[PDB]
RNA sequence: ACCCCUAUACCUUCUGAUGAAUUAACUAGAAAUAACUUUGCAAGGAGAGCCAAAGCUAAGACCCCCGAAACCAGACGA
RNA sequence: CCGAGCCUGGUGAUAGCUGGUUGUCCAAGAUAGAAUCUUAGUUCAACUUUAAAUUUGCCCACAGAACCAAAUCCCCUUGUAAAUUUAACUGUUAGUCCAAAGAGGAACAGCUCUUUGGACACUAGGAAAAAACCUUGUAGAGAGAGUAAAAAAUUUAACA
RNA sequence: UUAAUUUAUUAAUGCAAACACCUGCAUUAAAAAUUUCGGUUCGGAGCAGAACCCAACCUCCGAGCAGUACAUGCUAAGACUUCACCAGUCAAAGCGAACCUCAAUUGAUCCAAUAACUUGACGGAACAAGUUACCCUAGGGGCGCAAUCCUAUUCUAGAGUCCAUAUCAACAAUAGGGUUUACGACCUCUGUUGGAUCAGGACAUCCCGAUGGUGCAGCCGCUAUUAAAGGUUCGUUUGUUCAACGAUUAAAGUCCUACGUGAU
RNA sequence: AGAGUGUAGCUUAAAAGCACCCAACUUACACUUAGGAGAUUCAAUUGACGCUCUGA
């Protein structure tokens, strides 16, 4: 259990915090947490938000124990590091690991663009050195060019959504973050496309790989139930108003009916929001073009589950650990069937436990997706 | 998975508990001192060196350094004059055989004469080639001198009283490697008369080729119990002359240990040249010291980006041209 | 970034060696740099890897204060790629007998 | 899963009652050894297939023979339980090249100097 | 001669059931680009061109049969 | 023959659909993955097989191969004979069954679905009949002989 | 067809052309024509007094700048290559030297200009409804009885705390419903808001009971605990559980029960 | 009276290195530069001279 993997009694008393969503550790946290803790160089793929964060955050942990204070001088950068690809799932991770290190020494920050770099940069931000930062690679990038931020002073490395971070928008950052070489490099996935696997291999050395449940297509979830839609798309959105008043239903037994929407762009996503916002729905809409204030305080309310209906693009559809997560409708159903697996596992994040519904629609680009279905 | 330290890793043991106590390298000299301690050692993570490498004296040097106190003060001090001739004959007195055993093993003299088996010399010698009268040049362990100073037999000083004093270039001249190129015996010197002794082999002038670095040629007297017979007259011949010294102190020299020993170096001159044609007989050689020439790279079928260089690397020079005349 | 040529490969002199922004690689035995803080072959030979204590220069102001930082037992430690030259300098060739 | 499997050295450890029910002594060993297959090529091991083919056993129900070397004991000993070995005696002499024509294997293990025309 | 003993009618999808009463006649592989092999010539080959940093010309070899309902023009039908 | 008249030409129309596709004799030669408006087809993929050019392979013994059971891989000798690059076409890929290992469903099923080993869609003898169990492998004739696997076993209630 | 798209063609206009007719161009329709109906904004001081941060349609100064430059040397191996070149880059050895001010003064991609350099307000697939219970070819699979359901249940084996018989119940068994399957072809070619009704449950009590404090003298209150035993109205507008209106009440509390209850 | 005994303060040194202090730069500390002061307790592997502990 987590007792195996020698917690500290403040990482024992933050587990003992989590309970009752955490009175031992998962099959697959137990399979990653000590691997980790014996500090190989490794690579995971599970369930979405399986406790898999705090499993790599408590070896972590345990290896910063180990770490002397002296590294931690002015105006070095930090020795524990985080990246995520989104400033949303960035934001997330910074205020989980703000929480385990309410009870202990390490320092938690967070790094990410179209923010105040002034706060960024600041004096206890940047030149008063942390212990765990997670960080978008723009803004590292930024810094590392501006010599705000180093990166031989690393032992550490964490990468969540490694994939996603394996995009060929997001590879080439990652690169030029990758340096001390010598360090520790966890990441953390849902499945990991072979194509992205071998470049992990242009920087790797004897690694590790630790896969969960099936190792085939693990594309339906036993606790979550899927549908079809045998329809077209011109009345689907319609039908998806009806779905909306089967939600309805959903709004009427107070059994929590917060909904995620999946929108591929975001001109698309905005049209249905002002026609669900017409539609006297309570929708709050996320995407890329959004405002970086605007997305920060919709992210607030979603964590808060303000709005019990939120639309989300491209940047949102992988990672989403929300509580709460009882209604998801594909509205545009993803491009690959990863991304699409990936947003059905950000629904019913606390586990095997909570339940939630999923609806998909589908539209004739995603008829080829059918056989995908299969 | 993740590789650690296979010895004891640095830094380990002196962190702590507490870090604020440690003594910290305050001075940079204590920091090099530590470091230069830690680099004395060979460690388990590999290095560059892996892939390339009496009371009663004492009372007495105590109140000679008391009156040496008394006679400065301080006001010699504030720059005394300090005579080197003394220290060097108290040097060469007390400690001059770790020295000298340092400087035939960095001159490779035991490694390649003896093959080996370097030892201290006891006995100071020191040469003096006979330069016109006066002054005689001064020859110690790698003192140079050129072929031309070096016509005449040098004399040779050790302050001792049966001894054998031989000449030989361990630089392997003319023939074949690991070999000397022996120059003079003497044999059965009695007391310091080195003339007392027979001369097997009559004394030689050095002659280095022209071009071939520099040579290295070693005069050494070993401490004979008894005296012994030898063997070859006074000859040009470069057949007889090639001799090692490993193999002679190995199953000849039983009785007989090193005493003293003089290193010089050897270069082509004019009287190197007149004992290679009068003496010798012989055409001089020389020698080029040539390095090792471009690997120069791969050639394709077309130049890409490079500029007009591509085209002539791999044949030579200058005037060439076309199908025909 | 990285190290271009891994250790132990036959390289010619000019050739690049490692690459790093912050300088993970430093320099061994015949490794040249320049202002891109990357490592560069200086002769041809034999690529190694060194585990040796550097000691910066003592124009480095804030490294001699960092250093000083440490302790008097702390030791740094850094690893330095040497380059082992394969061939020799040159060889002396008898050019005639005159 | 089925695999050329580990099996006990004490398969090829003798004993003394052994030795007595045997014809065998544990001094002074055997010279050279036979072989013959009674067991079907099929329904084994495609590596012990190919050790068979490796016996010079592409025959059946025929004799051959090897020097039994410890490493040709253990190829026999790898393909041992379809096949038979014999203890491929001499009671008298090799055979010179003067009697190279007449010679025979009788099967309790003769090797005949002269396999010559009359009865004793 | 048979009664003696052995003896799951043929062609084919199959992984282990449709056709053929029986004759006799009809009835189903032709595109040479590349490469090869065999011949003639040779830094030229060939009866204007094409190609050649040993090639160029000549020949040789790979390409089924049956079977929809369709549709359009032009007629012809109360 | 009206659910869109009939006929001639266009029309050897078109579907990736079925079936059938003609005489002989020698050399080699049977089941792995991934895409696909695709599983009734095709393409990247492997094997081959052949033609040429270039010298060791299969069986193994020591060491070695990880933290969250069988084992397997790299692997000196032994015995035995083929192996590495360059090219052309086809051809399998929708395999069956059995012993072991897992997942699902009744822990029904000639049910499903992945790893290991065979044989099997290919001879002969035997189990009664014989796609799968045992023996056996590979060419013809003789009116010799040795041999292999080889037909089920079986019954009782005493007591001081 | 109000799927999509046209508009070859008409019919209108309008504009052209010529002096009511013809032709051309747009728009609109009618009618057509072509193609779809898928699978399993940014800073300085305070609020914010001593590492960060901190809030107000908070308290005051400010900003869309301005001024000043463009060894920042030469030579020279060996590498990267905008998938060609061009253009660009890295850099060892040598010669010749050392050894921007501001306080903020700003913003993002995208579409622009510009040959370019340059100048303008955190991931960006080419598109088409519904029917054929007429489509067409081609592929894939009453009467007889109760064998079945059948119930005034016998023997009581057995459960039922004991107790076969309060109740249930198996094996076989008196039998005989014409409502269910065929057997013979006997007369023949997961429904939905109120409301009506009935209401069940909770206290997180609107009132009543019992209390504690109270800015509780007393009457009225407020707060907090306990208490579901009980009720929590009638009508108007509007079909709306809400809302406005009047008479009220000690109170006109809230919800759940498929936002309770339509196999009427 | 017994045990342990012995290089300046320290040394699994055999007369060295860490340590001591002075100055100048230091508010001061530290560093650096210039300095010097510094010990195998004595007699033949043995004995006593000097100290700690256990006693009285
Ligand atoms: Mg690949
Ligand atoms: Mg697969
Ligand atoms: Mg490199
Ligand atoms: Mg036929
Ligand atoms: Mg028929
Ligand atoms: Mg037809
Ligand atoms: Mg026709
Ligand atoms: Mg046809
Ligand atoms: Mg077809
Ligand atoms: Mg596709
Ligand atoms: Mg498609
Ligand atoms: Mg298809």
């Amino acid at each position: 259990s987590f007792a195996d993997l020698g917690l500290e009694p403040r990482v024992l008393h933050a587990l003992q915090e989590a309970a009752p969503e955490v009175v031992q550790p998962t099959t697959v946290q137990s399979s990653t947490i000590p691997s980790l803790l014996r500090g190989r160089h490794v690579v995971c793929a599970a369930e979405t938000g399986s406790g898999k964060t705090l499993s790599y955050l408590l070896p972590l942990l345990q290896r910063l124990l180990g770490q002397p204070s002296l590294d931690s001088l002015p105006i070095p950068a930090p020795r524990g590091l985080v990246l995520v690809p989104s400033r949303e799932l960035a934001q997330q991770v910074r205020a989980v690991a703000q929480p385990l290190g309410r009870s202990l020494g390490l320092l938690v920050r967070d790094l990410e663009g179209g923010h105040g770099m002034r706060r960024i940069r600041l004096q206890l931000s940047r030149q008063p050195s942390a212990d765990v930062l997670v960080a978008t690679p723009g803004a590292l990038w930024k810094a590392l060019k501006s010599r705000l931020i180093s990166l031989e002073q690393l032992s550490f490395l964490v990468l969540d959504e490694a994939d996603t971070l394996l995009d060929e928008s997001f590879l080439e950052l990652v690169d030029y973050i990758l340096f001390n070489p010598k360090a520790q490099l966890v990441l953390v996935g849902a499945t990991f496309p072979e194509g992205v696997g071998q470049l992990l291999n242009k920087v790797a050395s004897p690694d590790a790989v630790t896969t969960i449940t099936s190792s085939k297509l693990h594309c339906i979830m036993p606790h979550v139930k899927q549908t079809f839609l045998r329809l077209k798309g011109a009345d689907k959105v319609a039908e998806l108003v009806h779905i909306l008043k089967h939600r309805d239903r959903a709004e009427r037994t107070g059994p929590s009916g917060t909904v995620l929407v999946f929108c591929n762009s975001s001109s698309t996503v905005n049209w249905l929001g002002y026609i669900l916002d017409d539609h006297k729905i309570q929708h709050l809409r996320l995407q890329g073009q959004m405002p970086a204030l605007m997305r920060v305080g919709i992210f607030q309310s979603f964590q808060k589950s303000s709005r019990d209906i939120l639309l989300c693009t491209d940047i949102a559809s992988r990672g989403l650990d929300s509580t709460g997560v009882e209604l998801v409708v594909n509205y545009d159903f993803p491009p690959t069937l990863q991304d699409y697996i990936h947003r059905a596992g950000r629904v019913g994040r606390v586990g095997s436990e909570v339940p939630g519904t999923v609806i998909s629609f589908v539209t004739h680009p995603w008829d080829v997706s059918l056989v995908q279905k299969i | 998975r993740r590789t650690p330290p296979l010895g004891p890793m640095p830094n380990s043991d002196i962190d702590l508990s507490n870090l604020e106590r440690l003594e910290k390298y305050r001075s940079f000299d204590r920091y090099r001192r530590r470091a230069e301690q830690e680099a004395q050692a060979p460690h388990w993570w590999r290095t560059y060196r892996e892939y390339f490498g009496r009371t009663q004296q004492l009372l007495e040097r105590k109140q000679a350094i008391q009156e040496l106190r008394a006679n400065v003060e301080e006001r010699a001090a504030r720059t005394a004059s300090v005579p080197l001739d003394a220290v060097r004959a108290e040097w060469e007195r007390t400690c001059g055989p770790y020295h000298k055993q340092r400087l035939a093993e960095y001159y490779g003299l035991y490694r390649d004469l003896f093959h080996g088996a370097t030892f201290v010399p006891r006995v100071p010698l020191h040469v003096a080639y006979a330069v016109g009268e006066d002054d005689l040049m001064p020859v110690y362990c790698g003192n140079e001198v050129t072929p031309t100073e070096a016509a005449q037999a040098p004399e040779v000083t050790y302050e001792a009283e049966l001894w054998t004093l031989l000449l030989t270039s361990l630089d392997g001249h003319l023939l074949e490697p690991d070999a000397e190129y022996l120059h003079w015996l003497l044999t059965n010197i009695p007391g310091n008369r080195v003339a007392e002794g027979q001369v097997t082999c009559p004394y030689l002038p050095p002659f280095p080729a022209r071009g071939s670095g520099i040579h290295r040629l070693a005069f050494l007297l070993f401490k004979q119990d008894q005296p012994i017979d030898f063997s070859p007259s006074p000859c040009y011949q470069l057949a007889q002359r090639t001799f090692r010294t490993f193999d002679f102190y190995k199953k000849h020299q039983e009785t007989m240990t090193p005493a003293g020993l003089s290193f010089f170096q050897c270069r082509w001159d004019d009287s190197v040249t007149y004992i290679f044609h009068q003496l010798l007989d012989m055409r001089e050689p020389v020698f080029e010291f040539v390095r090792p020439p471009p690997y120069h790279p791969k050639q394709k079928r077309f130049p890409h980006r490079q500029p007009l260089r591509y085209l002539d690397r791999y044949r030579d020079s200058h005037e060439p041209t076309y199908g025909i005349y | 970034q990285g190290i271009k040529k891994m250790e132990g490969h036959y390289v010619h002199a000019g050739n690049i060696i490692a690459t790093q922004r912050h300088f993970r690689w430093h320099p061994g035995a015949h490794v040249g740099v320049g202002k891109n803080k990357c490592l560069y072959a200086l002769e041809e030979g034999i690529v190694r890897y060194t585990k040796e204590v550097y000691v910066p220069h003592p124009r480095n102001t804030e490294a001699v204060d960092l250093i000083t930082r440490l302790p008097k037992g702390a030791v740094l430690y850094k690893t330095f790629v040497h380059v082992v030259p394969a061939k020799p300098e040159g060889t002396f060739k008898l050019v005639a007998m005159l | 899963k089925f695999t050329r499997s580990r099996i006990p050295e004490k398969v090829f450890q003798a004993s003394p009652e052994d030795h007595e029910k045997y014809g065998g002594d544990p001094q002074n060993p055997h010279k050279l050894h036979i072989v013959t297959r009674i067991k079907s090529t099929r329904r084994r091991p495609y590596w012990e297939k190919d050790i068979i083919k490796m016996l010079g056993l592409e025959k059946a129900h025929t004799p051959q023979v090897h020097k039994n070397i410890p490493s040709v004991n253990a190829k026999l000993k790898v393909v041992k339980h379809l096949i038979r070995i014999k203890p491929l005696k001499l009671p008298q002499g090799l055979p010179a090249e003067e009697n190279m024509s007449n010679t025979c294997l009788k099967s309790t293990g003769e090797l005949v100097v002269q396999w010559h025309l009359k009865p004793v």
